[PDB]
């Protein structure tokens, strides 16, 4: 109850800052809430368990593989904010990209 | 005080068990990588060399029973005999300094301090390529700021308060 | 990097376009800085140890 | 050191608490679902196999 059940609900929402709408202005809230009470709830465990190279927790390595995929998510996001507010007078669209994305990628992904 | 061998030829064999807490020097400088080099000293309070001496019995200590922590390993532990005088006395008093040589196992602290470490600040620079309408990079770059501050008040409760290094 | 070469008439909107990409400039200066600092003071810090 | 009950036919018979605190290694891997192997090793300090033998 102490241990599991929040890491559970915290990991719950590792994925949902990439359904968050960029005009939210509040992804970075959601990702950085997330990796910070997951790096507290490794510390938490920490005091627990004995410091040992021998073995490792496997709830600790749940939680640093998540965390791990939680501070990619952040570079995705950051980046993914960073295309979100370009315009013509800023940046100019590939055709490359225009083509890509417009056409196929968004289709194969209905 | 364990009872003592005694043998028929005068030889007496004591092995009294012992719990030893002695202060050692740490140095923390490629912690958690580093390699401590903790000594005991052992020689005969009251009688000189001219009275008792001692015999290193072995170098090496015996490491055949030793409980394997998993968090330490001797890499060597040696006794050297030595003899040096006092201001105390007239006279040479012996000793024996084991010198303990253990090295860290750093698997258990690359995991839970390096590794949490470096992904905060990969963080570092993803400030300057926010864009500035989203609002957001002060609260990126003030939380891995706190992040990092936490982290170096966590690392001071481990290492030793000294200077010198 | 290369503005798009896009021409404006309103001057109140087009000045607020040059603020714009005056910060995204100035980001961009320390966002190499910052780069190079972090591999060149990693490196500097933790190689030699290692050796 | 409490006291000893003692029989006419010699036997004697000793029943001390005691507090012990054993060293075991602990595996956490399967923490908080794991399973411990904590052993208390107990013998004679002095007294070999051939003066003392343990049932
Ligand atoms: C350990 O310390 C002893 C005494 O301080 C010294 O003689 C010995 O060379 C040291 N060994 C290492 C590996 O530091
Ligand atoms: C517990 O440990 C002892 C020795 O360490 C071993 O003989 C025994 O099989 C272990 N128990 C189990 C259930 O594996
Ligand atoms: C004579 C005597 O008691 O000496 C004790 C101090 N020591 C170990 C430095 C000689
Ligand atoms: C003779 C004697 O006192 O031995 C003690 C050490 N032990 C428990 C390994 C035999
Ligand atoms: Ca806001």
């Amino acid at each position: 109850i102490n241990l599991i059940i929040p890491c559970l609900l915290i990991s719950c929402l590792t994925v949902l800052v990439f359904y968050l709408p960029s005009e939210c202005g509040e992804k970075i809230t959601l990702c950085i809430s997330v990796l910070l009470s997951l790096t507290v709830f490794l510390l938490l465990i920490t005091e627990i368990i004995p410091s040992t190279s021998l073995v490792i927790p496997l709830i600790g390595e749940y939680l640093l593989f998540t965390m791990i995929f939680v501070t990619l998510s952040i570079v995705i996001t950051v980046f993914v904010l960073n295309v979100h507010h370009r315009s013509p007078r800023t940046h100019t669209m590939p055709t490359w990209v225009r083509r890509v994305f417009l056409d196929i990628v968004p289709r194969l992904l209905l | 005080l364990t009872k003592a061998h005694l043998f028929h030829d005068g030889r007496v064999q004591w092995t009294p068990p012992a719990i030893y807490k002695s202060s050692c020097s740490i140095d923390v400088t490629f912690f958690p990588f580093d390699q401590q080099n903790c000594t005991m000293k052992f020689g005969s309070w009251t009688y000189d060399k001219a009275k008792i001496d001692l015999v290193n019995m072995h170098s090496r200590v015996d490491q055949l029973d030793f409980w394997e922590s998993g968090e330490w390993v001797i890499v060597d532990a040696v006794g050297t005999y030595n003899t040096r005088k006092y201001e105390c006395c007239a006279e040479i008093y012996p000793d024996i300094t084991y010198a303990f040589v253990i090295r860290r196992l750093p698997l258990f602290y690359t995991i839970n301090l390096i590794i949490p470490c470096l992904l905060i600040s990969c963080l570092t620079v993803l400030v300057f390529y926010l864009p500035s309408e989203c609002g957001e990079k002060i609260t990126l770059c003030i939380s891995v700021l706190l992040s990092l501050t936490v982290f170096l008040l966590l690392i001071t409760e481990i290492i030793p308060s000294t200077s010198l290094v | 990097m290369k503005r798009p070469s896009v021409v404006d008439t309103d001057f109140e909107r087009s000045v607020k376009e040059d603020w714009k990409y005056v910060a995204m400039v100035i980001d961009r200066i320390f966002l190499w800085m910052f780069i190079i600092v972090c591999l060149l003071g990693t490196v500097g810090l933790f190689l030699p140890p290692w050796l």
